[PDB]
DNA sequence: TTTGAAAAGCAAGCATAAAAGATCTAAACATAAAATCTGTA
């Protein structure tokens, strides 16, 4: 047979399509899924990345600041923790079916105490005070397509691997039709549900639908980044049918952030450390002995911008570190140390790594650049200027620059650059309609982001906007000697 | 350690080509373009460099064979497989399916397992890959030329075999979207008049005099070379200013008129040139390069559709208006001073169906007369001369797809030009030109 | 020095090092001989001679290809463009502006 | 034979229809591996 095309990397799982309604005659016939060794859950990849290592490393008085201020390592989310723990204990214990919908901004702390909800109520189950559970975790934004949640739930339920429609009639099938008593609770954390929900509003519906069976002993937990995620996914009817929690996580304050910052810094601040001289690794307690300190004004004025500006825990995190590493890249220069008194993180250290964040680039990069490429955003400055459109077209602006040097003539620069821009400083080469470099800096930039160039191929009648904004263009231009004075 | 041939009016292309390609992979770029117009000896040179230098691995691919970026990614497979098993027969080497190719990454992975079983070589090697014309792909999107600028860095530094790449392009523009990825590029200027004329002796005089016509004209009734040469001359300085400096149409003249030439060769003409010029004088006043039944109603539908689409509605009254009044009333006066733009350098305008219709009858030929009622009514022959005229593209519409007939907001317009529309004029003996003199 | 001067244009117009390279470096492979490696230093003249080559394909260089009756009609072509209010033309328009042209010359 | 005067013409300015197409979606058309169902054995 001839073939029209061919597909010939197809990789098809081994998935199988008969949903769960068929695994047995009847309803009565399900046994206890409790009591089978491939329900409920009843990772050998660690050593492919495994090595020896040689050297010993330096682990330097600052390293101790960096380690511990790390994000992989619950003050102040304690009414958070107080909802979702006696919402969702309520529900296990009364065998019912619940759903908690947590929204807001990034790294508010949001996966971190629902998480530690969810420990504190294994904990409780260990005790033998509630039921026990299952803990499915289920992230919106660690998959190729939506539907695969569908897929990865029940293969943590049942322990087969089905396709997600069969797996979407096997979940509907297990929490309406199987007993109670013959089922477990299942605790389910929705993470990222805006990314599963993004083409339409099925999964969001099936599992918020799931929790209001009476069968279906089900606990769903769903965050998202917007509040009125359910209220514009479905209508209020169904989100009034469903009746969820509903809790707003806002950004920290400056005390908050200040109390997780040195509550990370805990046992390391105003501490002594055993300091090879030769080497600088340092050893907690030829050595001297050195005491390291955070100021307090530098974490206070770290933890007051980032509230003013995002509120989250990760920046100001972040930014202790990177306070942390310049301090130690300063101190490694300093002592020629290798990688394998007082030692302080000092305000202007803070003030540096705060300045990295909220400085911008475009300014220094615009000063930078060479004559011709100063000369297209003189021009183009030139030209909103006088026609005051903010769409330049690029015939206009080879006529200005043309305009610019005939008209300064009697400039040296001008006098002595004329040459090369129009000849490149030859005589066997003819007077170009372009200058030397014009395609190259006008791709140059295109590519920075500078500028904006609709795709068009007339290449006079082409339109050419600013990027940025016109004050950076403004404060560029009067920085360049020759640019500032005509 | 290369050799640098010689190419008549290329020489400074070919330096530049001897100091880029090389065998040694250390001292060659990864990208190459050689950028030029048609016929200004691209693909000459590089075939002249690559066969004056035998050791050099050459792999020649077209793009314009390919059309689409898959079937190209797929023949860039194919032919290095290909190239090397004819390169190196005594390395076993697992053949893989080119069709497999479908995305970039995959032209990456099965080139890789190409590359890694001919590690056994002892130095390092250079595969020339040639695509003898990357803008002539017929789909070619601004984003092709990325990925094939960036395959080089996916690719073990540290192989044996080491793919380069040459570009030829035509268009400067689609050169300079690329400026800042500062790729070496050689530039292939276009040959002037002179150099057109030596290099069109040097590739036809030996086709010409060597040729079965002129042979026979011989026997009918160094100077071979000579006519030969005089003609390419003579052809030159009567269609430059036609062809332009294009080798390839001059070549195309050259080859229609040769034999009416030969044809005109007398036993007093062929020693003197002047005269075999002025015996044969025809060829040299006209390019001559060219290939040289509609019904009464669709005749007369595609002239009234030229008048509705140059003339404006306003006037028509005031040309053909013509029967006697019961009711007293007035015409159109006409247009009151002409305009001085011809309307039919410009584009046509749009009408509607019954305006053709009514200046199709206006303009149709025309006791017992009594109950005649001599004028023409657009029965269904009309409307299907019409549509016949439609499905033709002699007339055009708004749309083009799932075109909505008889809708009024669809309009109509003519789809033929002046000189059309002259001769099927004078095919049934109309005066259309007298609706054209009096307007401008 | 030449090398100083192709170095300050560079400066002054790409401000790019491989712009640089891509033309240093047909400049050392086509010398034969040291002591001619070492004249094409000083004198740099293989520098303009690849300044000449990549813009002889840009709008400068085509132009000086054209052929007079080329020429003519993108003259006419040009005037009536100039002359129109969107700068729009066709075939007809650029011919009878060529036709009246040549009338006028003649 | 005039005449005059209302129909016709024309143009500047402007609100709006509509042409051309950029962008996109969905249905028809097409393939393909794993699972599942059928017919004998
Ligand atoms: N209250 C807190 N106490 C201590 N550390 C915290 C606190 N809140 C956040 N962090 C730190 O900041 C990180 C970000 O928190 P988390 O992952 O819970 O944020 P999130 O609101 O779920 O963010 P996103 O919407 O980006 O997923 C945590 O991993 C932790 O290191
Ligand atoms: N320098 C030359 N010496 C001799 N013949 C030449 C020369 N240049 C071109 N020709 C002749 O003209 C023909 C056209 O040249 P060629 O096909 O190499 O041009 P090109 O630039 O690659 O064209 P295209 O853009 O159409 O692919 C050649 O096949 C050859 O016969
Ligand atoms: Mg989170
Ligand atoms: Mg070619």
């Amino acid at each position: 047979v001839i073939r029209k095309f061919t597909k010939k990397n197809v990789a098809r799982a081994k998935k199988k399509y008969t949903p769960f309604s068929k695994r047995f005659k009847s309803i009565a016939a399900i046994p206890d899924l409790t009591s089978l060794p491939e329900f409920y859950g009843n990772s050998r990849f660690e050593n492919k990345l495994k090595t020896t290592q040689k050297h010993q490393i330096v682990e330097t008085i600052f390293s101790k600041v960096k380690k511990q201020l790390n994000s992989s390592y619950l003050p102040a989310r304690e009414n958070e923790f107080a909802s979702i723990y006696l919402s969702a204990y309520s529900a296990i214990e009364s065998d019912s079916a619940t759903t908690i919908y947590v929204a807001g901004t990034p790294g508010v702390g949001k996966t971190l105490t629902v998480r530690e909800v969810v420990k504190e109520l294994l904990s409780s189950s260990a005790q033998r005070e509630i039921p026990d559970f299952l803990y499915v975790e289920i992230n919106g934004l660690k998959m190729v397509k939506p539907t695969d949640c569908y897929e990865t739930l029940w293969n943590k339920v049942s322990g087969e691997r089905l396709t997600w429609a069969a797996s979407m009639e096997s979940l509907e099938f297990y929490f309406k039709r199987v007993p109670k008593n013959k089922k477990k609770t299942i605790v389910v954390l929705l993470d990222e549900l805006d990314a599963m929900v993004t083409k339409s509003q099925d999964i969001m519906y099936n599992f918020f639908n799931w929790t209001t069976y009476e069968n279906a002993k089900l606990i769903v937990i769903a965050v998202a980044n917007t509040m009125d995620l359910p209220e514009r996914q479905l209508g209020n009817k169904i989100t009034s049918r469903i009746g969820f929690t509903r809790i707003m996580f806002t950004g920290y304050t400056h005390e908050e952030l200040k109390n997780i910052i040195d509550l990370r810094l805990k046992g390391l601040n105003d501490s002594f450390f055993y300091v090879d001289t030769k080497t600088g690794n340092a050893i907690l307690i030829d050595v001297r002995k050195v005491r390291l300190r955070m100021s307090a004004d530098a974490i206070e004025i770290a933890s007051r911008k980032v509230a003013s500006v995002s509120g989250d825990a990760r920046r100001a995190l972040k930014v202790c570190k990177r306070a942390a590493e310049i301090a130690e890249k300063h101190y490694m220069a300093k002592h020629g140390y290798g990688y394998d008194g007082v030692q302080t993180v000092h305000i202007t250290h803070v003030m540096k790594a705060l300045n990295e964040t909220l400085n911008s680039h475009v300014i220094t990069f615009m000063t930078r650049l060479s004559f011709t490429a100063k000369l297209f955003i003189y021009a183009l400055l030139n030209l909103m200027k006088k026609n005051g459109s903010q769409e330049q077209e690029l015939g206009d602006i080879v006529d200005e620059i043309k305009l610019l040097i005939e008209v300064n003539g009697s400039n040296k620069f001008v006098m002595e650059i004329a040459k090369t821009l129009f000849q490149q400083g030859s005589d066997n080469i003819s007077e170009q309609l372009r200058i030397i470099s014009w395609d190259f800096v006008l791709n140059q930039l295109l590519d920075a982001g500078i500028l904006f160039k609709q795709t068009m191929k007339n290449d006079r009648i082409c339109c050419v906007k600013l990027n940025i904004s016109v004050e950076e263009a403004k404060r560029a231009m009067n920085e360049d000697e020759t640019l500032r004075n005509l | 350690n290369v050799t640098t041939p010689e190419v008549a009016f290329r020489e400074y292309q070919t330096n530049c080509l001897a100091s880029y390609i090389s065998a040694d992979p250390d001292i060659t770029p990864s990208n190459l373009i050689l950028q030029g117009y048609s016929g200004t000896g691209k693909t000459y040179t590089l075939k002249k460099y690559f066969n004056a230098n035998p050791n050099l691995h050459a792999v020649w691919l077209e793009p314009v064979e390919l059309v689409s970026w898959k079937p190209l990614l797929q023949a860039i497979a194919r032919t290095v497989q290909y190239k090397l098993k004819t390169l190196y027969p005594n390395i076993p080497t697992t053949d893989y399916d080119p069709l497999q190719v479908e995305e970039p990454f995959l032209l990456v992975k099965t080139l890789h397992n190409i590359f890694v079983q001919y590690e056994s070589l002892q130095e390092k090697t250079c595969l020339f890959l040639i695509l003898d014309g990357f803008d002539s792909l017929q789909d070619l999107d601004a984003a092709l030329f990325n990925k094939y600028i960036k395959l080089n860095e996916l690719l073990p530094k540290d192989s044996k075999i080491n793919i380069k790449f040459i570009y030829t392009m035509l268009e400067t523009s689609f050169l300079q979207r690329y400026s800042t990825h500062c790729i070496p590029t050689v530039m292939f200027p276009r040959y002037n008049v002179d150099e057109v004329s030596t290099i069109l002796v040097m590739s036809r005089c030996g086709e010409l005099m060597e040729d079965s016509c002129l042979r026979k004209r011989i026997i009918e009734e160094d100077q071979f070379q000579n006519v030969a040469a005089n003609f390419i001359h003579l052809i030159v300085q009567a269609f430059h200013s036609y062809t332009g400096n294009d080798i390839f149409a001059l070549n195309d003249l050259i080859d229609f008129k040769w034999p009416k030439y030969v044809s005109r060769i007398t036993k007093e003409n062929i020693f003197e040139p002047l005269a075999l010029y002025k015996s044969a004088i025809k060829l040299f006043l006209s390019t001559d390069d060219n290939l040289s039944d509609l019904s009464i109603i669709s005749k007369y539908l595609l002239i009234a559709s030229y008048i509705c689409s140059y003339l404006e509605p306003r006037y028509d009254a005031s040309i053909f208006s013509r029967k006697t009044r019961i009711i007293q009333g007035r015409a159109a006066y006409g247009r009151r001073k002409k305009k001085e733009v011809n309307p039919r350098y410009l584009q046509p305008s749009l009408f509607a169906i019954e305006r053709l219709l009514a200046i199709f009858q206006a303009i149709f030929p025309i006791l017992s007369a009594l109950r005649e009622e001599s004028l023409m009514k657009a029965n269904i022959e009309v409307f299907q001369n019409l549509s016949e005229l439609h499905t033709l593209k002699l007339i055009a519409t708004t749309m083009n797809k799932n075109i909505d007939y008889l809708s009024p907001k669809v309009r109509w317009k003519v789809n033929v030009p002046w000189e059309i529309i002259k001769e099927i004029s004078e095919s049934v003996h109309f005066n259309i030109s007298d609706y054209f003199s009096d307007i401008h | 020095s030449n090398l100083n001067r192709h170095i300050r244009m560079n400066f002054e117009t790409f401000r790019s090092l491989p712009t640089l390279k891509n033309s240093i470096i047909p400049l050392v492979a086509t010398s034969k001989n040291f002591g001619s490696l070492c004249t094409a230093i000083k004198s740099c003249s293989f520098l303009d001679i690849y300044n000449k080559n990549q813009l002889s394909n840009n709008l400068t260089g085509r132009l000086q290809s054209l052929s007079d009756l080329e020429l003519a009609i993108l003259i006419s072509a040009a005037r009536v463009a100039l002359r129109a209010k969107d700068g729009s033309f066709n075939f007809n328009l650029a011919y009878a502006e060529y036709e009246k042209m040549i009338k006028a010359i003649n």
